[PDB]
RNA sequence: GCUAAACCUAGCCCCAAACCCCCACCUUACUACCAAACCUUAGCCAAACCAUUUACAUAAAGUAUAGGCGAUAGAAAUUGGGCGCAAUAGAUAUAGUACCGCAAGGGAAAGAUGAAAAAACCAAGCAUAAUAUAGCAAGGACUAACCCCUAUACCUUCUGCAUAAUGAAUUAACUAGAAAUAACUUUGCAAGGAGAGCCAAAGCUAAGACCCCCGAAACCAGACGAGCUACCUAAGAACAGCUAAGAGCACACCCGUCUAUGUAGCAAAAUAGUGGGAAGAUUUAUAGGUAGAGGCGACAAACCUACCGAGCCUGGUGAUAGCUGGUUGUCCAAGAUAGAAUCUUAGUUCAACUUUAAAUUUGCCCACAGAACCAAAUCCCCUU
RNA sequence: ACUGAACUCCUCACACCCAAUUGGACCAAUCUAUCACCCUAUAGAAGAACUAAUGUUAGUAUAAGUAACAUGAAAACAUUCU
RNA sequence: UCUCUUACUUUUAACCAGUGAAAUUGACCUGCCCGUGAAGAGGCGGGCAUAACACAGCAAGACGAGAAGACCCUAUGGAGCU
C-alpha cells in the first residue's frame, strides 16, 4: 500500500538565505560593467559546458574532445559507447526525415 | 526515480468506490474492477433509452388492461380520444385507470361514443350532418 | 449509478409550501484567507456581495471566519440538521454568487 | 505483525450503576505461531464456536487432530485466567463466543522435484484466537417453523405497492 | 519513501473520515461548536418564519426550568419557561379546536380532543420543533433535548408570539405548522 | 535558467554493471524473451529515458532585451511607489536596529535592496549594518539585476547610481550594431 | 507513429531514398553549377543610393577619403573576408539624385557609377585587397591587438 | 543524410546534391535534363533542344534538396560575372 | 483481526578542486634453506543485398577535398557545489560476499522503536460470516438481496473476433517519444540584426513547440575448458568355475537387444525382467597430452563438462530486425481506399486523400449549343 | 387502425458518440523561484501518470489440504522375536 | 497372446492422523437442443430444463494443459555443405 501513514516533517525553507537573497547578482555584469566580462564567465560547472548548450550527442562529443584526454579508463569506454550509440540513433532512427 | 506517483491510492478509489457492491474480485481487485465499472457506466446511459421505452410499454399494458374491462381494445380508445381532441398522454391515462376508475370509465364511454359516431358517419356515406361528439374545435 | 448510490422519495421538510414558505438555510460559514490567491474571489465576495446577500434573506445568519486557510470553504447548514460543506477554492466572484444562491 | 487481540484484555469499563444489569466477563486469549495450518485449525475452531467451555473441553479430548491438543491447552489457560485475573467466579459458567484462526509468519524451504525443476515448500504456521464470555451458552437458533415462513410471505405480499405510478 | 506532501496530507484526512466511520463521536449541541452567536440566531429565527417577535420575550421562551437549576449547580463550582409555555399550550388547544370544529362540524368532542392530542403530542410537536431550529436555540441540561422539554419550549414560542402580535398572527402560526401535520 | 547546470545522471542499460549474456534461451522455457538482466524492464536494470549527464541550460537573450528588462523593472518600482533615491548611503550608526527601525518608520517594507555605486567605495556604516541583516542587501551598481529587484520590496538607489544607470541603459538605445565585442577598444565607448 | 510497419518501428530509410528506384537527385547528370564556388570572388555591392544615404546622415564623412574602413566604421556595408568577399563593388543603382563630392576607393566599379561620381566633382579609384589584407582593413582594432 | 556529425555535431550535406543542382536565392533549384548527352544521334532536333535546357524543380523536390543542404548553400552570392545573377531575386509574384 | 503495512538515513550519482597508493607467498601461491617481453585489430553494423567503403574553447566549416563521386567520410591556412537519487531508487555492493560454474566467468537479497530497552485506520489473501432456479455477473429498477426487463469481458491483430485468435491468477512497486534545418507563434531591434565568426532585396536575434520500449538466430576479437567424453602417452591392475583359438557355456565386470514401469520420475535417460561380450581390437584406477578458422574420429558430419552443422565465457553490443509484442492523465474537434516506381508487392518514395495555418476568388449544382468515323450515362456548361 | 429509433417535435441545456493520423483546450503529483501556511497561487523545470509487453522483482491466491512422503513386532524400553 | 476371461497376493488405492508441492488460472453466479456467427457456442436467437451442497469414478467437450508448429510459406534474416 504505497502511501505513507504519518505526514512528513515540515520543510522549512529560508527564503532569505545567502544563496537566495544574493541570487542573480552580476548577471548583467556585461551591459553595465563596461563589457569587460561576459555573463557566461559567471557560471560554474563542468569545463566542457561553461557557456554552451547542446543535446546529448553534442555534449558527449564535446566532453570527449575537451576533457576526454584525462578521463578514467572505463568512463571513456562508457562515453565512446554512448557516442557510438547516439550517432546511430540520431542519424538512422526516428520518425521525421 | 525523480518524480514517481505519490497519489496512486486515490486514483484507485475513484474506481473502487463504484465497485463496492459487486461480486467476486470485481469489488476488490482494480484490474478486474475497471472493466466492470466502465461497463456499469455504459449500461447506465444506454438504459436511459430503455427506461422511456419500458415505461411506455408498461403504460400501454395498463391501458389495454383497463380498456378491456369496458369492452374496448387499446386502438379503439387512443384512436378515438384523439378524435375528440382529448390530448391525454399514456402516463396519465394509465394513472387515471388505477387511481380514478370513474373518470377512466367516462373516457371509455367517450371513446366508444366517438367510435360509434365514426361508424354511423361511415355507413351513411353522402352528406349527412356530423355527430355531436365528432365536431372539431378549430383554432385560428 | 442508481444501484450503487442510495435513493429517496421526493419530499419537503415540513410541508414547506402549504402554509408559508420557510427559507431552509440557517447558516453560511465562510473561511476566507486574508493572504492567499485561492481565496481571491472569496475576498471579493465578502467585500462586495455578502452584504447585499445578507439583506436579501434575513433568516440566514452568515459567519465570515477569516482564518489562514489554503482552501476556502462554505459550510451551509440547513433546517433539518443537514450540513453541505463546499469549497469556493479559486472561483471568481460571479461563480461564488451563484454557488451561494444555489445553497 | 500486529497483536491487537492481546490488548483487548486491558479495556476498563466505567464502574456500573445499580440500575443496570450485570456486565458479563470477556476473556480474550490467543496463541501465536502454532506449527499447524490455518485452515486445518478452522475445522476445530468452527466445532467449538458456540459451545460451553466444559463441552468444548470434552469434544477436544477425543478429537484425533493435532490442533485439538493445542486448543485444549489454550482453552485451559483462558479458563484459569478468568477465575484468576478477570473475575469470573465459576469455571463452568463460560462459553466460546469467538473462535477463529489467522495465518502466521510462514517459513520457506526448497522441495526438489523430479528433474532440474523444483518447488517452493512453505512451512505453515497459524494463530488461534478465542474469546470466552461469562454466562450460560445461548440456545442454538431453531429452524423457522411453517408459521414463521407464512408470516414472511404474507408480510411480503402486504408490503407491495403499485409501482411506477402515483 | 515517495517524496512529497500533498498526497500524505489527503490520506491523513481520509483516515480521519474512516476514524469517524469506525468510531463516530457523541453528538454535541450546536452552541458548543464553532460559528455560533446566540443573539444573532434568534433574530434570524424570527425573520425565517416571516413573523416578528419581541426579542427579549422570545429569549425567555427558550430558557427552560432544568437549565436554571444546572446553571446554579455549576455556580457553586432569569425567568423560567413555565409562564409563557402555559399560555401557549392553553391557547393552541383552544385555537386548534376552533380550527377543527369549523372544518369538521360532524366530529364529536371525543374525536376532536383526540385530534388536538395528536397535533400537540410529542410525536408531532417534537418533529416540528426539530425542523424549525428550536432544539438549537433551547437552553436545557441534557443533550439531545428530551421530548418532554422540547414540547414545553415549542409552546413557549407560540406563547411568546401571542404577546408579540396578537391572536390573529398566532393562529396562522398554528395553521401553518401544526395543521400541516 | 542560464546559470543552471543540472548534475542528474542515470546509468542507462549499457553503463549498468553486468548483464552481458542472455539469461535463458530464446525458445526453450515458457518464460518471456530477454537479452540481459539489465534491461529497463528488469529490477536493477538501466533507465530508458533518464537524465543524461551534466546538462547546461545556457542561453543569452539579446542585450537590448536584457537592458530593456532593467528599464522595465525601474519604471515598476517607481510606479508602485517602491523606489527611493538617496544622496549617500551613510548612517549615523552601524547598528542593524537603527536601520530596521528606519525602514519601518518610513513604511518601506520587509525587504530593501540598497544599491551603492562602487563596491570598494561603500561607506563603513552601511556595510557593518547590512552585513547582519537578511532582508537588507547591499549590492554595487554593477550588480543590479531584475531578479533581485523583484525579490525585494523596495529598491533604494543613490544619486550617483541613478546617473550610472542613465549612462549605461541609454547607451543601449541609440547605438550601432557591433563590429566586435565592446571589451575591445572603440573610439568613444569606455 | 501509425500501424506496425517501418514508420512505427522507427527505421525508415535515408532522406532521398525513393523506395529502391534510382532517386531524383541521382537520375540527373552532373553539371558544373557550383564547381569552383569557393574560389570565385565576391564583392558586396554598395549602391549610390546607399552611399548618398550614409553621407546625409553623418555616418560616412565625405570631407575625408572614403576607404573601405570608413564604410565599415560607419557600418554602411559589412563584408566578411571568409566566405570569399574580395571587397566592395560600386553599383550604378541610384546614379541620378546622387550629390556628393567624394573620394571613394571601391574594389570593383561599373562604368556608370564612376560617371556619376566624376560628374559631381569626385574621384573614383579601384584598389585591390588580399583576403589577409582585407581582414585587416575592415576591423583594424582586432588586428592592432594581435601584436603583428 | 547525417543529421548530427560525430566530429562537430552539425548537419552534413549530401554532396551529390551539389554536383547536380543549383540553388537560386529565391528558393528555386535548377537542373539539367537527364540524358542530354546520351544517344543524341537517334533524337529529333526538337527533342535535342529540350534536353539542352536548365529546368526548375518541383515544390517537393525543392523542399527535399533544401533539407539535404546546409545553410551555406542558401546565402547571397555576389559573384563577379555570375550568368545566373539576374535569376536570384524574384520579381512580380502574386504568390 | 491475522497476514501485512507504513518510516529515513545508511550510502551513492554528477561535478569542481587537488596528480594517487612480525612471519609466509611464482613449487601444489600463502611452502625457512641448493648447480624469457615487443609482430596492422577484426567484425557486427550503414550502404535498405553485398563484394571498394562506413564517424571513434569558439570560428573558418560541414567549406576545400575524398567516395561502388554513393552510403557517407572531412581538413587546414587563419581566429584566440546540486530545480541528483533516498532501500525494486542511487554503485553490483551490507558484497564482488553467499550462491552458481572444472574454469574463464556470472552474481544476489536485505535495514527501520525510543531521549533512555541499566524503561491502531489502508493492498492482495483470509477470518469474522459457506451456499438457493437464471446464465460477462451489471444496469433499469423496486416496498424488497434475488426473481422481472435489457446487455455477445477487455487488449492486440485484422476485410471482419463473444470468438473455440493473441496476452493476462491477482496485488504492490518498477517499466516505453531522446533532435535537425525550414516554417509557425511571441518578443527585442530594424535596412540592419547578433556580446567578433554569421545572415540580410524585412530582415535578424532569442524563446516556445515534432521524432519510443522489449526480443533473434548470428558475426568477430581475446581468454578459459580433454576431472564428462573422443584418441594417445607413461607406469599399474583386474578377469571364478566348466568344456577344449580376437574359442564355446558362464560369474564378477563392461555394454545396452527387447518389453514393461517411470515421464516435474529414484534418475535433466533410471528401475525390474531379458539380452551381447567377458584372456581380449578387453575392461579399468592414476598422472600427462592434443582446443574452437581447431582437437579428436574402427565417419555416427559422432564427441570435445547435461543443449555441438561447429564449445563456453567476456568484449565489440543498447549487434541488427521492412518481423511479432508492448507504447501509461482528462475533454473536444476535423478525419477512409485513384495510382506509379521499386531484388518490389509483409516495405518505402512520390502522387491521391486527410490535417492545420495563411492568402485570395470563385467552387459545387449545372442549359441551349458542342465532342468520329470505321446501351445506362459522361465531358463541357451560364443561369439558379 | 394501433405498435415502433438516439429520426422529428416538445420543456430546459448544448464544444460533449469514428480507426491510423492531425489540430486544440485543461491537468494529477514532484522539485525550483516567490507566495502560501490543515495544503495552496502564478510561473520555471522534468526519470512528469500503466486494466495488458508468455514484462521484472516482492507478497499472496488457485489447482489443494491435492499429488507425494515415513516408523518390522511385543516389552521391564534391560531385551527378545520375525 | 487369443477364443474369453476369472480368482488371489503385493504396490497403489480409499478412509483416519502428521507433513505438504507442480504445471495451470481474464472474470465466471460455468446446462441441453436446433438455428446463428470469424464458417464447430456454457455465454447470441428461439425453445427446453433448473432447490442448495460435498465424496468417488469417467474421459465426450472446454478448438483441454505443455512447448511464440520443426510441416509449409515469407524475410533483399541466418548458418552448414558442395
Ligand atoms: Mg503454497
Ligand atoms: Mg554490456
Ligand atoms: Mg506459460
Ligand atoms: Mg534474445
Ligand atoms: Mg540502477
Ligand atoms: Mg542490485
Ligand atoms: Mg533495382
Ligand atoms: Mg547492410
Ligand atoms: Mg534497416
Ligand atoms: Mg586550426
Ligand atoms: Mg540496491
Ligand atoms: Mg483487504
Ligand atoms: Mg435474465
Ligand atoms: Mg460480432
Ligand atoms: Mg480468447
Ligand atoms: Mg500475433
Ligand atoms: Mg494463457
Ligand atoms: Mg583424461
Ligand atoms: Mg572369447
Ligand atoms: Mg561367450
Ligand atoms: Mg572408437
Ligand atoms: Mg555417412
Ligand atoms: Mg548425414
Ligand atoms: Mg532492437
Ligand atoms: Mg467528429
Ligand atoms: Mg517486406
Ligand atoms: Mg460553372
Ligand atoms: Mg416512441
Ligand atoms: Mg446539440
Ligand atoms: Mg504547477
Ligand atoms: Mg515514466
Ligand atoms: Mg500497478
Ligand atoms: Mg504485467
Ligand atoms: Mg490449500
Ligand atoms: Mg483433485
Ligand atoms: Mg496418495
Ligand atoms: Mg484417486
Ligand atoms: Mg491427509
Ligand atoms: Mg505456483
Ligand atoms: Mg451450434
Ligand atoms: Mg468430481
Ligand atoms: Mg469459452
Ligand atoms: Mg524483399
Ligand atoms: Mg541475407
Amino acid at each position: 500500500i504505497g502511501i505513507r501513514l504519518t505526514l512528513p516533517p515540515p520543510k522549512v525553507v529560508d527564503r532569505w538565505n545567502e544563496k537566495r537573497a544574493m541570487f542573480g547578482v552580476y548577471d548583467n555584469i556585461g551591459i553595465l560593467g563596461n563589457f569587460e566580462k561576459h555573463p557566461k564567465e559567471l557560471i560554474r560547472g563542468p569545463i566542457w559546458l561553461r557557456g554552451w548548450k547542446g543535446n546529448e550527442l553534442q555534449r558527449c562529443i564535446r566532453k570527449r574532445k575537451m576533457v576526454g584526454s584525462r578521463m578514467f579508463a572505463d568512463d571513456l569506454h562508457n562515453l565512446n559507447k554512448r557516442i557510438r550509440y547516439l550517432y546511430k540513433h540520431f542519424n538512422r532512427h526516428g520518425k521525421f526525415r | 526515480l525523480r518524480n514517481r506517483v505519490t497519489d496512486r491510492y486515490f486514483r484507485i478509489q475513484e474506481v473502487l468506490k463504484h465497485a463496492r457492491h459487486f461480486r467476486g474480485r470485481k469489488n476488490r481487485c482494480y484490474r478486474l474492477a475497471v472493466r466492470t465499472v466502465i461497463r456499469a457506466f455504459v449500461k447506465c446511459t444506454k438504459a436511459r433509452y430503455l427506461k422511456k421505452k419500458n415505461m411506455r410499454t408498461l403504460w400501454i399494458n395498463r391501458i389495454t388492461a383497463a380498456s378491456q374491462e369496458h369492452g374496448l381494445k387499446y386502438p379503439a380508445l387512443i384512436g378515438n380520444l384523439v378524435k375528440c381532441q382529448v390530448e391525454l398522454n399514456r402516463k396519465v391515462l394509465a394513472d387515471l385507470a388505477i387511481y380514478e376508475p370513474k373518470t377512466f370509465k367516462s373516457l371509455a364511454a367517450l371513446a366508444s361514443r366517438r367510435r360509434h359516431e365514426g361508424f354511423a358517419a361511415a355507413l351513411g356515406d353522402g352528406k349527412e350532418p356530423e355527430g355531436i361528439f365528432s365536431r372539431v374545435v378549430q383554432y385560428h | 449509478t442508481a444501484r450503487g448510490t442510495p435513493s429517496r422519495f421526493l419530499a419537503s421538510v415540513l410541508h414547506n409550501g402549504l402554509g408559508r414558505y420557510v427559507q431552509q438555510l440557517q447558516r453560511l460559514s465562510f473561511s476566507v484567507s486574508r493572504d492567499g490567491a485561492s481565496s481571491r474571489g472569496a475576498r471579493e465576495f465578502v467585500e462586495r456581495e455578502v452584504i447585499d446577500f445578507a439583506r436579501r434573506n434575513p433568516g440566514v445568519v452568515i459567519y465570515v471566519n477569516s482564518r489562514p486557510c489554503c482552501v476556502p470553504r462554505v459550510v451551509a447548514e440547513y433546517l433539518n440538521g443537514a450540513v453541505r460543506e463546499e469549497s469556493i477554492h479559486c472561483k471568481s466572484v460571479e461563480e461564488i454568487s451563484t454557488l451561494v444562491q444555489k445553497l | 505483525i500486529s497483536r491487537k487481540w492481546e490488548k483487548k484484555n486491558k479495556i476498563v469499563y466505567p464502574p456500573q450503576l445499580p440500575g443496570e444489569p450485570r456486565r458479563p466477563a470477556e476473556i480474550y486469549h490467543c496463541r501465536r505461531q502454532i506449527k499447524y495450518s490455518k485452515d486445518k485449525m478452522w475445522y476445530l475452531a468452527k466445532l467449538i464456536r458456540g459451545m460451553s467451555i466444559d463441552q468444548a473441553l470434552a469434544q477436544l479430548e477425543f478429537n484425533d487432530k493435532k490442533g485439538a491438543k493445542i486448543i485444549k491447552e489454550v482453552l485451559l489457560e483462558a479458563q484459569d485466567m478468568a477465575v484468576r485475573d478477570h473475575n469470573v467466579e465459576f469455571r463452568s459458567n463460560l462459553y466460546i463466543a469467538e473462535s477463529t484462526s489467522g495465518r502466521g509468519q510462514c517459513l520457506k524451504r526448497i522441495r526438489y522435484h523430479g528433474r532440474g525443476r523444483f518447488g517452493i515448500m512453505e512451512k505453515v504456521y497459524c494463530h488461534y484466537f478465542v474469546k470466552l464470555v461469562e454466562g450460560p451458552p445461548p440456545p442454538p437458533e431453531p429452524p423457522k417453523t411453517a408459521v414463521a415462513h407464512a408470516k414472511e410471505y404474507i408480510q411480503q405480499l402486504r408490503s407491495r405497492t403499485i409501482v411506477h405510478t402515483l | 519513501v515517495k517524496k512529497g506532501f500533498r498526497a500524505a496530507f489527503r490520506f491523513q484526512k481520509e483516515l480521519e473520515r474512516q476514524r469517524l466511520l469506525r468510531c463516530p463521536p457523541p453528538p454535541v449541541r450546536r452552541s458548543e461548536k464553532p460559528n455560533w452567536d446566540y443573539h444573532a440566531e434568534i433574530q434570524a429565527f424570527g425573520h425565517r418564519l416571516q413573523e416578528n417577535f419581541s426579542l427579549d420575550l422570545l429569549k425567555t421562551a427558550f430558557v427552560n426550568s432544568c437549565y436554571i437549576k444546572s446553571e446554579e449547580a455549576k455556580r457553586q463550582q432569569l425567568k423560567s419557561n413555565q409562564e409563557l409555555s402555559e399560555q401557549g399550550t392553553s391557547f393552541s388547544q383552544t385555537c386548534l379546536t376552533q380550527f377543527l370544529e369549523d372544518e369538521y362540524p360532524d366530529m364529536p368532542t371525543e374525536g376532536i380532543k383526540n385530534l388536538v392530542d395528536f397535533l400537540t403530542g410529542e410525536e408531532v410537536v417534537c418533529h416540528v420543533a426539530r425542523n424549525l431550529a428550536v432544539e438549537q436555540l433551547t437552553l436545557s441540561e441534557e443533550f439531545p433535548v428530551p421530548p418532554a422539554v422540547l414540547q414545553q419550549t415549542f409552546f413557549a414560542v407560540i406563547g411568546a408570539l401571542l404577546q408579540s402580535s396578537g391572536p390573529e398572527r398566532t393562529a396562522l402560526f398554528i395553521r401553518d405548522f401544526l395543521i400541516t401535520q | 535558467n542560464f546559470k543552471r547546470i543540472s548534475y542528474a545522471k542515470t546509468k542507462t542499460r549499457a553503463e549498468v554493471r553486468g548483464g552481458g549474456r542472455k539469461p535463458w534461451p530464446q525458445k526453450g522455457t515458457g518464460r518471456a524473451r530477454h537479452g540481459s538482466i539489465r534491461s529497463p524492464l528488469w529490477r536493477g536494470g538501466g533507465v530508458a529515458h533518464g537524465p543524461r549527464g551534466p546538462t547546461s541550460y545556457y542561453y543569452m537573450l539579446p542585450m537590448k532585451v536584457r537592458a530593456l528588462g532593467l528599464k522595465v523593472a525601474l519604471t515598476v518600482k517607481l510606479a508602485q511607489d517602491d523606489l527611493h533615491i538617496m544622496d549617500s548611503l551613510e548612517l549615523p550608526t552601524g547598528d542593524p536596529q537603527y536601520l530596521t527601525e528606519l525602514a519601518h518608520y518610513r513604511r518601506w517594507g520587509d525587504s530593501v535592496l540598497l544599491v551603492d555605486l562602487t563596491h570598494e567605495e561603500m561607506p563603513q556604516s552601511i556595510v557593518e549594518a547590512t552585513s547582519r541583516l537578511k532582508t537588507f542587501n547591499l549590492i554595487p551598481a554593477v550588480g543590479l539585476n531584475v531578479h533581485s529587484m523583484l525579490k525585494h520590496q523596495t529598491l533604494v538607489l543613490t544619486l550617483p547610481t541613478v546617473a550610472f544607470l542613465e549612462d549605461k541603459l541609454l547607451w543601449q538605445d541609440s547605438r550601432y550594431r557591433p563590429l566586435y565585442p565592446f571589451s575591445l577598444p572603440y573610439s568613444d565607448f569606455p | 507513429r501509425g500501424h506496425k510497419g517501418e514508420r512505427q518501428r522507427g527505421t525508415r530509410p535515408r532522406l532521398g531514398f525513393e523506395g529502391g528506384q534510382t532517386p531524383f537527385y541521382i537520375r540527373i547528370p552532373k553539371y558544373g553549377f557550383n564547381e569552383g564556388h569557393s574560389f570565385r570572388r565576391q564583392y558586396k555591392p554598395l549602391s549610390l543610393n546607399r552611399l548618398q544615404y550614409l553621407i546625409d546622415l553623418g555616418r560616412v564623412d565625405p570631407s575625408q577619403p572614403i576607404d573601405l574602413t570608413q564604410l565599415v566604421n560607419g557600418r554602411g556595408v559589412t563584408i566578411q573576408p571568409l566566405k570569399r568577399d574580395y571587397g566592395v563593388q560600386l553599383v550604378e543603382e541610384g546614379a541620378d539624385t546622387f550629390t556628393a563630392k567624394v573620394n571613394i576607393e571601391v574594389q570593383l566599379a561599373s562604368e556608370l557609377a564612376i560617371a556619376a561620381i566624376e560628374k559631381n566633382g569626385g574621384v573614383v579609384t579601384t584598389a585591390f585587397y588580399d583576403p589577409r589584407s582585407l581582414d585587416i582593413v575592415c576591423k583594424p582594432v582586432p588586428f592592432f591587438l594581435r601584436g603583428q | 543524410l547525417t543529421y548530427f556529425s560525430a566530429r562537430k555535431g552539425k548537419r552534413k550535406t549530401v554532396k551529390a546534391v551539389i554536383d547536380r543542382f543549383l540553388r537560386l536565392h529565391c528558393g528555386l533549384w535548377v537542373r539539367r535534363k537527364a540524358g542530354y548527352k546520351k544517344k543524341l544521334w537517334k533524337k529529333t532536333p526538337a527533342r535535342k533542344k529540350r534536353l539542352r535546357e536548365f529546368v526548375f524543380c518541383n515544390k517537393t523536390q525543392s523542399k527535399l534538396l533544401d533539407k539535404m543542404t546546409t545553410s551555406f548553400w542558401k546565402r547571397r552570392n555576389w559573384y563577379v560575372d555570375d550568368p545566373y545573377q539576374k535569376y536570384h531575386d524574384r520579381t512580380n509574384l502574386k504568390v
